[PDB]
């Protein structure tokens, strides 16, 4: 991939960038809780048949 | 001052263009901070901005309002009102960016013998109420 910046086809001017790559770290995003199941019980007589 | 220099009697040139007053009171600069360009520490888009410099920092002069006792006030939006105004308007529209800042100068004489007293407002984002 062509390592490219847009002042190599553009005439640029200076800019002091405070953007960051912070929140896209592989351990951001995935910092999360996902529900992966629901299990279901119950408290019922065992009966029988069931 | 000794040599005569007043508060009252200003000249203000910028460009090609120049005011004279001699009935001022002071003048004011918005919360005391002056125009600026954008700072490299605070700017934003990348490309390189293009400055028309006096070409549009002049003064422009809009149409004349009348002023009487029916009057209830008059209101102008910024850049709104300099759309049309020579290359200040121009680089306004082929442009999706723009910033800039301003002197306004409002101007009404009358006489010894007149009266009355407009407020003359600068409002950061005048957001005006609708007709419904």
């Amino acid at each position: 991939t062509n390592p490219l910046v847009p002042s190599d086809t553009v005439q640029t001017r200076h800019v002091v960038q405070h953007r960051s790559r912070s929140e896209s770290s592989i351990e951001s995003f995935f910092a999360r809780g996902a529900c992966v199941t629901i299990m279901t019980v119950d408290n019922s007589a065992s009966t029988t048949n069931k | 001052e000794a040599c005569g220099y007043s508060d009252r009697v200003l000249q203000l040139t910028l460009g090609n263009s120049t005011i004279t007053t001699q009935e001022a009171a002071n003048s004011v600069v918005a919360y005391g901070r002056w125009p600026e360009y954008l700072r490299d520490s605070e700017a934003n888009p990348v490309d390189q901005p293009t400055e028309p410099d006096v070409a549009a920092c002049r003064f422009y002069t809009l149409d004349t309002v009348s002023w009487t006792k029916e009057s209830r006030g008059w209101w102008w939006k910024l850049p709104d009102a300099l759309r049309d105004m020579g290359l200040f308007g121009q680089n306004m529209y082929y442009h999706y960016l723009g910033r800039s800042g301003y002197t306004v100068h409002v101007q009404c004489n009358a006489s010894k013998f007149h009266q009355g007293a407009l407020g003359v407002f600068a409002v950061p984002e005048m957001c005006l109420a609708g007709d419904s």
